[PDB]
């Protein structure tokens, strides 16, 4: 009933891309966009696309274009959304968010022409000259936007124009053309590939000339005779003009004065196309899903299907006409969904499936390709299984929670891969100790490798020597007669400085250089040849290296209006602080922040209310700790990390015009909090990674690589962490070093198999073949993966009534072959993720795997009930004229003696059962040791004997059951169209029954079980980007008696869902039902009580109205059921997360408008973040 | 022979994953080697002609050779039941069309036949006036008499509670389901009424006629009030159907025409459908492709239409012998059936890629 949907992984996989101004007219930016999320990329020089701004939308971007308005200093964006929504937005300076200029709601019942079901996506096009912009609405209406700086739009009825266009394969604006001429591909008589005897070819082109002022539309240059299968059209640029029209088999160039020139590509235009086509020599290929763009003029780079890249050269004569075409075979790449030229020589290849990457091309007319840094992508997650990691250390083995990570079949085709995803970092502990009484810690470098480990007790000071064998130091140096507040290197890892409350001891090694005595000290900062020392009463003293190496006192000239609470120091290796330069940060107790220039001592930056959390700061309670650090390539972008009233809130920095030309922007979180010890501990080069470790009740690794993307990684194993230090040794590599709450020092190294640059730490495992399914086998601890391969088809099965007869395909040598898929079942080892050799079940010639699950049949061999087999249902696709029959394949992993030299070969499949069934096998399950198979319209529940399956009980179900699950003798089933038939198997009598079903027809991807204390929900994802929970309620009267199900919660997720997990709680008995969305991300459903629900439903109705959302959108109407009667009961936890982002000056205003204190809602929201910290 | 929908759906489920839309789909290329790449309707949703069936499969004929009137699919698609003039239900198989069984239902020619919204019941009428309920295992359930004159068309409410039977005495009587109770009679129609369709949401009853003065009457099920009169044809509206979306009224009459009507706007008129050289007497909408429908004829013409195109998409002239009474698509839109006016019944499935249409039909 009552639940909440949270997003754990942000969705990856880019659909759209362009190269326009975003920040300023001076530089250019790659602007890519995926499912409801916008990314802006700069480019540093190897070249590595650096992230600059990431933006989260409450919609599903359906088109994107950019046109630069006159007078503006930037370039706007035109974001097309679902159910006809255009939104002109711009980047904003000042506040770093992106501003919204215009909204245009075009959803009208009289525009859809009676068509309820919307098939066509809205398409935005803009002029090359930047005169007007156009949107194709619903496949019929054209909206024209003339170029406050806007002009009011007008809708063109296309079927009211000439020639009765009636369709829209593609539409572009042409070049030249003082009036903004719009070209339109269409089909007046639409036809279908596979029916070409009665409709040979019908595609046409109308180039319409738009008058803005007169609002009349004359048709010029109609063609009418194009081939039947034309995909996208491309506007040829200005010095040549015209248009190239990609067909599936042919390629055309079209111009208004030149006669039509068109060539065929593969010999398939024999009996289908009567358009006059030549024969392109050399070339042999098909353009059916191709993405292409122009290098400056007369050169076009085409990314085909199969990832292959060609460079088409338009051979130009003296008349600026086209003689012929030239095709060359350049390097192959990722299966793209986009294509963009960047400046001169750089190409971007945006792809949903596969890693979208950056190319470099130079001449060699003929080009060669070099691959720059790619963007990591979790692709279309088809099936994913929850497994257990292998090398978790023995120090952490006694943790009470389960320790588990997920394995995701991502990508498709040549980019097919397994993705091993994981939340919080599990460190490898190589050496542990027990050192009681000491709480602070430091590691300094004494002459790369860390020399001294310095511990501060309450009474004395421990010093440890590192090296070959780490051992406690006994000699003079650091004063062990008291505690030490902080110890750090000065200079460049040459001279060591510690500070006790009494004085500031220098040190060069084993020998103290000199001593300088200074209210009790609390903290000091010694970063970058300047040492600033602060006592408890608010006194501040500064030191400095003076080589003649002796530090002199230079107390800052300050006029204290209130007491200084905390400090920080920072300098600019690659700095934006303009007006290596040193900066002092100082926070007073009145509530202000004051950034100081450090060699002199003048006020540069001033915030009136530094506590609270105001979202964007500008110049002119009880702050604990404040740290400015730089993170990224060459220490480029700085971050402000503060500690205010048990609440972490961190700030970025961005340039904005005698003061600092910077302002600070707040970024969201998932982290919560519940002498002076430092909690914000900056580390450089731990496993090559620079960043911050954040100590507290929930530790979090803060990482920024050269990508520039902020990465927060928790660490939930081994409890809360008191202190931390970077550590580099001989027997320990580049690593780290922390205390436990129970007082155990742990030498540690990060595990090397993961990659922490991604939002979750993930190891991407390339298969170079399409991963369909994956199944963790609990016994013997391996993964079973069904994969494919693309082989050319050569035979055609026929059914003559007596036997099967294959027909050999015999065509010309200039002919492309159809794709036959041969499936095989891999076996992946979690120890090292290489596939296990000599363990592969290869299927038949035409056979396709429809399902793989880990099915626990019952056996009298084990002392438990179950064994946990791997069962695969699979059938043969040989065309519609051949009867489809299937085969149930039950496999078990058996440990054998290993082959010498190969320790991974101890595991191997043994097939218990392989028999061809009577019909197709579509889905498999398990019910108390019974295998539940769905053949045709029947759902047999087999039973496993010694060697064979024996049937017990079936029913007659609906059309094509493709998903089934079951929980304690109750099966749920999922049709393509009838969507639900939940079953029940009585034990004693061998009978299976139908309890209830969804009476409405509905498309279904996959099903799940929402679990509460007593309420068992039936979660369904449904092809329309929704989620819905059906319950079986016989006492209710709006359902019929025990026959009809009722949906109780409706929620429009942005993306498709195939996978479903259940994890326990950490919420007496309610399971979290996880899912990984098909457009990249991973989501949650957490059931709640009604009392906690309606305090937050009053919050969401306040958060929807009173906040300026991105692209002027409605967060309510986006999360309303379908399309884009509804019974909504799922909260938007991505909108409730913007309650945490508000300042607690503004947090209390919404709490008074809904009638509570802000401290209750923070108790309500942060329990959701605490219990969902699995994986 | 066979037409198995299983390799199309599995190819759709493997293409379900990595396809964002239909604009991402790899195009089926017209050769006999691209047979695996066919997906059903619901997959290749735009490009509605798809599934415009004109490939012949089999002519399912009985031994007794009686002319058939109503043919409808079982809603799980397992089997075609067929109503003939001798009151016999001949159940035809759904993939290998050979034979399943012959019932004997009525003592009259079987006129109307409809299945429930769920898989539970099947309403069947006859030329005598009796209305029987039928379980999914084809067991006879309680019977009664609805009309004194032959019942020509039936159809029930958007729930299993209430049906309406129209007959040749001119009355459209609205019935309860469980109690078999005659709720009220819809009189004032002018002459004998031959078609009735309930609205899928709003609760309307739209009736045709043979009378030219009152050809189409919108009715109310809750009251007895005639909602709106809509004279639209010259003579004898044969069939009246409604989309599953509920916006459109499609009408077939004896004046060689089919007309679309918007029930929200009865003053104006949407497009008309010529080309039937004889009367159009069997209109049947397509279940998954809203805005296209099949249309039969009395000379045997089979024509396929689409909303927005002035001409027809494609079809068959003088192919099917005799009349055509009724058509029923499979719950997946791949195969179509028809009740011929002779003593046969022909099955039509979409054209394969790469074949040349050189047979007796089409070309």
């Amino acid at each position: 009933m009552y639940a909440v949907y949270k997003q754990a992984h942000p969705p990856t996989g880019l659909e759209f891309s362009m190269y326009c101004n975003f920040f300023n007219n001076s530089e250019r930016n790659l602007v890519v966009a995926g499912t409801s999320q916008l990314y802006v990329y700069r480019l540093n020089r190897r070249e590595k696309l650096e992230l600059a701004a990431s933006f989260s939308f409450f919609g599903n971007v359906m088109s994107m274009a950019s046109v630069q308005l006159a007078g503006a200093k930037r370039d706007a964006l035109l974001l097309s959304f679902k159910d006809a929504k255009l939104s002109v937005v711009e980047y904003d300076p000042g506040t770093h968010d992106l501003k919204t200029l215009s909204l245009h709601y075009f959803e009208e019942p009289e525009l859809r022409d009676g068509f309820v079901q919307n098939v066509h996506t809205p398409r935005v096009r803009v002029d090359p000259d930047g005169r007007c912009a156009a949107m194709l609405v619903y496949g019929t209406r054209l909206v024209v936007l003339p170029f406050s700086s806007f002009l009011p739009s007008y809708i063109i009825d296309v079927r009211a124009l000439d020639e009765k266009l009636l369709n829209i394969i593609d539409l572009q604006f042409l070049h030249g053309y003082y009036e903004p001429t719009l070209l339109i591909l269409f089909e007046p008589n639409q036809t279908w590939p596979g029916r070409v005897a009665v409709r040979q070819d019908t595609c046409s082109i109308v180039a319409i000339s738009l008058n803005i002022t007169q609002k009349v539309h004359p048709v010029i240059w109609s063609l009418t005779s194009l081939p039947f299968d034309c995909t996208q059209a491309l506007a040829v640029p200005k010095p040549i003009g015209g248009v190239v029209v990609f067909a599936v088999n042919s390629l055309l160039y079209l111009n208004q004065s030149v006669p039509p020139y068109g060539v065929a590509l593969n010999s398939l235009t024999t009996g289908t196309t009567a358009f006059p086509l030549r024969t392109q020599e050399g070339v042999r290929i098909t353009l059916d899903c191709a993405q292409a763009t122009f290098i400056s003029y007369d050169k076009m780079v085409i990314s085909l299907k199969g990832g292959e890249i060609y460079v088409l050269t338009l051979i130009t004569d003296g008349m600026r006409s086209v003689r012929a075409f030239h095709f060359d075979k350049a390097a192959a790449s990722v299966l793209t969904t986009s294509m963009v030229t960047m400046e001169p020589g750089y190409l971007f290849l945006g792809s949903r499936l596969g890693n979208s990457l950056l190319l470099k091309y130079t001449e060699k007319a003929t080009y060669s390709f070099e691959v720059c840094d790619s963007i990591l992508n979790i692709g279309p997650c088809a099936n994913a299984a929850v497994g257990e990691p292998a090398f978790l250390s023995e120090e952490f083995q006694n943790s009470p929670e389960p320790d588990l990570e997920i394995v995701v079949c991502s990508g498709h085709g040549k980019n097919g891969a397994l993705s091993v995803l994981q939340k919080s970092i599990r460190p490898q502990v190589v050496t542990t100790f027990e050192l009681p009484g000491c709480y602070d810690m430091w590691t300094v470098i004494a002459p790369r490798r860390h020399g001294f480990l310095i511990l501060s007790r309450e009474d004395s000071t421990m010093i440890l020597q590192t090296g070959q064998e780490i051992m406690e130091l006994d000699t003079s140096g650091f004063a062990t007669q008291g505690p030490t507040v902080f110890a750090g290197n000065i200079g460049d890892n040459r001279y060591i400085v510690q500070v006790s409350p009494l004085g500031i001891r220098l040190l060069e090694g084993v020998n103290q250089l000199h001593f300088i005595p200074v209210a009790p000290i609390v903290q000091c900062a010694v970063a970058d040849p300047y040492v600033v020392i602060m006592s408890a009463e608010g006194h501040v003293t500064m030191f400095l290296l003076k080589s003649d190496h002796r530090l002199a006192l230079h107390k800052p000239p300050l006029h204290h209006q209130s007491k200084v609470i905390t400090l920080c120091l920072y300098r600019d290796l690659s700095g934006m602080f303009t007006t290596p330069t040193h900066w002092c940060l100082l926070v007073r107790e009145n509530g202000t922040m004051e950034i100081y220039q450090l060699p002199d001592w003048r006020l540069v930056f001033l915030v009136k209310n530094f506590p609270v959390g105001q979202r964007v700061l500008v110049d002119s309670p009880l702050v604990k700790e404040v740290l400015l650090v730089a993170l990224g390539s060459r220490q480029s972008r700085p971050y402000l990390l503060v500690h205010v009233d048990q609440e972490l809130l961190i700030y970025e920095a961005f340039p904005h015009d005698g003061n600092l030309k910077v302002r600070f922007k707040k970024v969201p979180h998932n982290i919560n909090f519940r002498g002076r010890v430092a909690r914000f501990r900056y580390f450089e080069d731990i496993y090559g990674y620079s960043g911050v470790f954040i100590c507290g009740p929930s530790p979090h690794w803060l990482l920024v690589t050269g990508r520039g993307a902020l990465r927060l990684h928790p660490m939930a194993i081994d409890g809360p962490v008191d202190s931390f230090a970077p550590f580099h040794n001989v027997n320990c590599p580049r690593g780290f070093l922390y205390f436990n709450r129970q007082g155990e020092l742990r030498i540690s190294v990060l595990p090397a198999y993961l990659s922490y640059d991604a939002p979750w730490p993930v190891r991407k495992i390339p298969l170079r073949c399409t991963a369909h399914y994956v199944a963790y086998h609990v016994e013997s601890k391996v993964y079973a993966v069904a994969t494919s391969t693309n082989t050319p088809c050569a035979r055609i099965p026929r059914m003559t009534g007596e036997e099967k007869e294959f027909e050999t395909i015999e065509r010309d040598e200039r002919y492309i072959h159809p794709q036959q898929e041969a499936f095989s079942i891999q076996l992946i080892s979690p120890v090292s993720w290489e596939a296990i050799p000599n363990a592969r079940i290869e299927l038949q010639e035409w056979e396709h795997v429809t399902c793989m699950k880990t099915v626990s049949l019952r056996s009298e061999e084990t002392v438990s009930g179950l064994k946990g087999y791997v069962a695969a249902g699979t059938c043969l696709m040989q065309g519609e004229e051949v009867t489809c029959r299937g085969r149930i394949l039950i496999m078990d992993v058996i440990e054998v003696v290993p082959e010498p030299g190969q320790p991974l070969t101890k595991n191997k499949f043994k097939v218990l059962y392989e028999k061809e069934q009577k019909g197709p096998v579509t889905a498999l399950c398990h019910c108390n040791g019974h295998l539940v198979s769905a053949i045709g319209q029947k759902i047999f529940l087999w039973s496993l004997r010694a060697s064979e399956l024996t049937g017990m009980a079936f029913i007659d179900t609906q059309l094509y059951i493709h998903q089934m699950i079951s929980v304690k003798n109750f099966i749920l089933a999922a049709d393509v169209m009838k969507s639900i038939s939940l079953l029940r198997y009585q034990e004693e009598s061998k009978t299976l029954s139908l309890v209830s079903r969804d009476a409405k027809p509905l498309e279904v991807y996959s099903v799940d079980f929402m679990v509460d204390n007593a309420q068992l929900g039936f979660l369904v994802s449904d092809r329309d980007r929704n989620l819905m929970v059906y319950m079986y309620l016989p006492e209710a009267k709006e359902s019929f008696g025990g026959m009809r199900l009722l949906r109780r919660a409706d929620f429009h997720v942005g993306a498709h869902v195939n996978t479903f997990w259940r994890t326990p709680c950490r919420w007496e008995n309610k399971h979290i039902t996880w899912f990984a969305t098909l457009d990249g991300g991973i989501g949650l459903l957490l059931p709640m009580q009604e009392k906690t629900y309606r305090r937050l439903l009053m919050l969401q109705n306040a958060l929807t109205t009173m906040l300026p959302h991105h692209a002027g959108l409605n967060p309510r109407a986006f999360r309303m059921l379908h399309v884009d009667n509804a019974v909504r009961n799922v909260l938007d936890g991505e909108l409730l997360n913007r309650y945490l982002y508000l300042s607690t000056m503004e947090r209390s205003e919404l709490a008074k408008k809904i009638g509570t204190t802000p401290d209750i809602i923070l108790d309500d929201l942060l329990e959701t973040d605490r219990v969902t910290a699995h994986f | 022979k066979t037409i198995d929908y299983n390799p199309s759906v599995i190819k759709y489920l493997e293409n379900r994953i990595w396809q964002r839309d239909q604009r991402d789909m790899r195009a089926i290329q017209p050769d006999a080697g691209y047979y695996n790449d066919l997906v059903p309707p619901i997959g290749m949703l735009n490009n509605p002609m798809n599934a415009v069936t004109t490939k012949f499969v089999r002519t399912s004929t009985n031994k007794v050779k009686c002319p058939v009137f109503v043919v409808r699919w079982t809603p799980e698609g397992r089997r075609l039941v067929t109503g003939a003039s001798s009151g016999e239900f001949t159940l035809w198989n759904g993939l290998t069309f050979n034979f399943e069984t012959i019932l004997q239902a009525h003592d009259s020619p079987v006129r109307a036949m409809t299945w429930s919204h769920n898989d539970m019941w099947m309403l069947t009428a006859d030329h005598g006036g009796y209305v029987k309920y039928w379980q999914s295992n084809m067991n006879n359930v309680k019977m009664f008499q609805a009309h004194k004159e032959a019942i020509r068309e039936a159809s029930f409410s958007p729930t299993d509670n209430k049906f309406a039977t129209c007959s040749d005495d001119g009355t459209v009587r609205i019935w309860d389901f469980l109690r078999c109770h005659e709720e009220r009679i819809l009189r004032g129609h002018g002459a004998d009424v031959k078609c009735v369709d309930w609205h899928p949401t709003k609760g309307l009853v739209v009736s045709g006629s043979k009378d030219s003065q009152q050809p189409i009457k919108f009715w109310d099920p809750k009251t007895g009030q005639s909602l709106a009169t809509l004279h639209a044809h010259k003579n004898t509206v044969m069939e009246v159907k409604l989309n599953l979306n509920g916006n459109w009224l499609l009408t077939a009459s004896r004046d060689h025409l089919c007309k679309l009507f918007d029930i929200r706007n009865l003053k104006e008129e949407l497009q008309v459908f010529r080309g039937h050289k004889k009367e159009a007497t069997a209109v049947a909408w397509h279940p998954v492709h809203e805005g296209l429908f099949a249309s039969g004829g009395s000379d045997g013409s089979l024509l396929f239409w689409h909303v927005g195109v002035e001409k027809e998409v494609g079809g068959m002239e003088m192919a099917h012998e005799g009349m055509i009474w009724s058509l029923a698509w499979h719950p997946l839109g791949h195969i179509l059936c028809s009740g011929s006016n002779d003593h046969t019944s022909k099955f039509w499935t979409r054209n394969r890629p790469g074949d040349k249409m050189r047979d007796r039909y089409n070309l």
